[PDB]
């Protein structure tokens, strides 16, 4: 354990802001199933956290692609290495919750 | 200062002790 | 956009490993509803991404506990500074899926 | 440089190659 953390820093750390998270490929793009993917997760820049208030709700305000390296495959025929660009996101923020 | 605290900004801490 | 990500880069940063994650409280302890926490959230290490093959999946070998400072509001009373300990994941392993 | 190819273990390049 590293004893009791400082309450400022788990606000700062904790709100609403970009941090580094793992998207499955799979919940990206459903329309690839034939063709397994290696690897099957990419590392890309969202928000997570909470927000100030119970109702708000932290999400995205800009957005953005990036380019990746993956290698399809498929059962009894062979491999190969193909670019696939995700989304991120750039900006975050807080706002009232909707649905 | 006075009451510029917005719900979705950081809520410094005079905005804390007046929530 | 930055550029096409190298491979050896994507798969070794997205490989089941322990990485920082917001957990909810609510999440954790469902027993308290009656005090708002602030924040409602808290950064702990466990374990995100993927696995090597499609019947596999990313948990965690072995757990500890860390303390943290939470302010508990409750309406139309006051608010108070507690301490809260939540469980983290220290190892992550691979392992075939079972339910 | 054998067959030590670990399901659940960092799969290098010749891991890779031979899936």
């Amino acid at each position: 354990h590293h004893e009791v953390v400082k309450f400022m820093d788990v606000y700062q750390r904790s709100y609403c802001h970009p941090i580094e998270t793992l998207v499955d490929i799979f919940q990206e793009y459903p329309d690839e199933i034939e063709y397994i993917f290696k690897p099957s997760c990419v590392p890309l820049m969202r928000c997570g956290g909470c927000c100030n208030d119970e109702g708000l709700e932290c999400v995205p305000t800009e957005e953005s692609n990036i380019t990746m390296q993956i290698m399809r495959i498929k059962p009894h025929q062979g491999q190969h290495i193909g670019e696939m660009s995700f989304l991120q996101h750039n900006k975050c923020e807080c706002r009232p919750k909707k649905d | 200062g006075g009451n510029e605290c917005d719900i979705a900004r950081m809520w410094e801490w005079e905005c804390f002790e007046r929530l």
